[PDB]
DNA sequence: GTAAGTGATTAGAGAATTGGAGAGTGTGT
């Protein structure tokens, strides 16, 4: 009684990005603003897309209501599918060109992918949080999702919720770990560990098969030029 | 168990790999002999580290000097000198 | 003195004894 065919859902999501439009104010044509924002990410003038679920709900597309309900009911999963479809759209726009290097992690990734050269290998070697470098956020305006702090209870876990309130306390911005990278002493291999939640446990012993078979006992040392941080 | 032995010493990580490592080494005969010795000794250490990482360079060279008495290694050297 | 044959020595292989490393499992905090 569950659906896990991700390719069909990706097809639906990409059809939304292709076919949502707004008419030009002079009547000269149509704007396709979501794919314009995707191309802004592709040329690196941007870092995030904010998607309005009510636009999906009121779009002139088959299965639009079902897609909106699925997004609202399991939002923590559909973020991954939106990131995957935007990554495929970025590669279709970009072609054989390269996106510009702007920071040390971009320089490390662009240098290391061609060191590896000198899709199965890419997706097995690198986690998707490191391969994809943009943010996706959702919004709602319909009053069905309006609630108070008092009303958010056990039925709302995992769902998208909207509310309105006053800010009492706020901290300053801190660096938060997203992906750690370790390198072995003896065999010079690398380990990538993605982090979820507010804790992580670092691995100790090298997992690479040649190092393990040789019993070289190489330690793992963490490196922050390859590791990923977020505000 | 795991130990350095005649299969490893005659295998693709062994004496042929050391020969391939030594092909680029060309000391100057008019230079300091101790300096030339230092240059040679660290190439021995590099080959030993690739060939058997568990053990110190000193113990690796002692084990190679021991294993030279085996008949299999002698037959390998008889073929290899040609 | 030289050549051929036989005896002795040396080298390799097989079998048995001794010891130490490594891994697994159990117990205590
Ligand atoms: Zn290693």
């Amino acid at each position: 009684t569950y659906n896990t065919d991700w390719a069909a859902e990706k097809t639906k999501i990409r059809s939304f990005f292709d076919e949502y439009y707004v008419d030009n104010e002079d009547g000269s044509g149509k704007a396709f603003p979501y794919r314009d924002q995707v191309f802004e990410i592709a040329r690196r003038d941007k870092q995030a897309i904010v998607v309005n679920v009510d636009h999906i709900k009121e779009s002139d597309i088959p299965d639009a209501l079902e897609l909106s309900e699925a997004i609202t009911s399991n939002t923590k999963r559909y973020e991954v599918l939106f990131k995957d479809t935007i990554s495929d759209m970025i590669q279709d726009y970009l072609g054989d060109k390269q996106a510009p290097v702007i920071d040390a992690l971009d320089a490390y990734m662009f240098q290391r992918l061609h060191m590896d050269r000198n899709l199965q290998d890419k997706r097995k070697k690198y986690p998707p949080q490191l391969l994809q470098r943009f943010e996706v956020y959702f919004t709602t305006d319909d009053a069905a999702h309006e609630t108070c702090v008092r009303n958010i209870k056990a039925t709302e876990i995992g769902h998208l919720v909207s509310m309105k309130g006053v800010v009492i306390r706020a901290t300053e911005v801190k660096p938060c770990v997203e992906v750690m990278t370790y390198t072995c002493d003896t065999c010079a291999a690398e380990v990538y560990q993605p982090v979820k939640g507010m804790q992580f446990t670092p691995p100790v012993n090298c997992p690479n098969k040649e190092c393990v078979e040789a019993k070289a006992n190489g330690r793992l040392h963490m490196q922050l030029r390859g590791s990923k941080f977020v505000k | 168990r795991l130990a350095l032995n005649e299969r490893i010493l005659t295998g693709p990580k062994g004496i042929s790999a050391l020969r391939e490592t030594l092909k680029d080494f060309k000391p100057n005969p008019k230079d300091d002999p101790y300096a030339n010795l230092e240059k040679l000794m660290k190439k021995y250490a590099y080959w030993g580290h690739l060939m058997f990482p568990k053990m110190k360079t000193e113990d690796v060279l002692n084990r190679v000097e021991t294993l030279g008495t085996r008949r299999q290694v002698k037959v390998f050297m008889i073929k290899h000198r040609l």
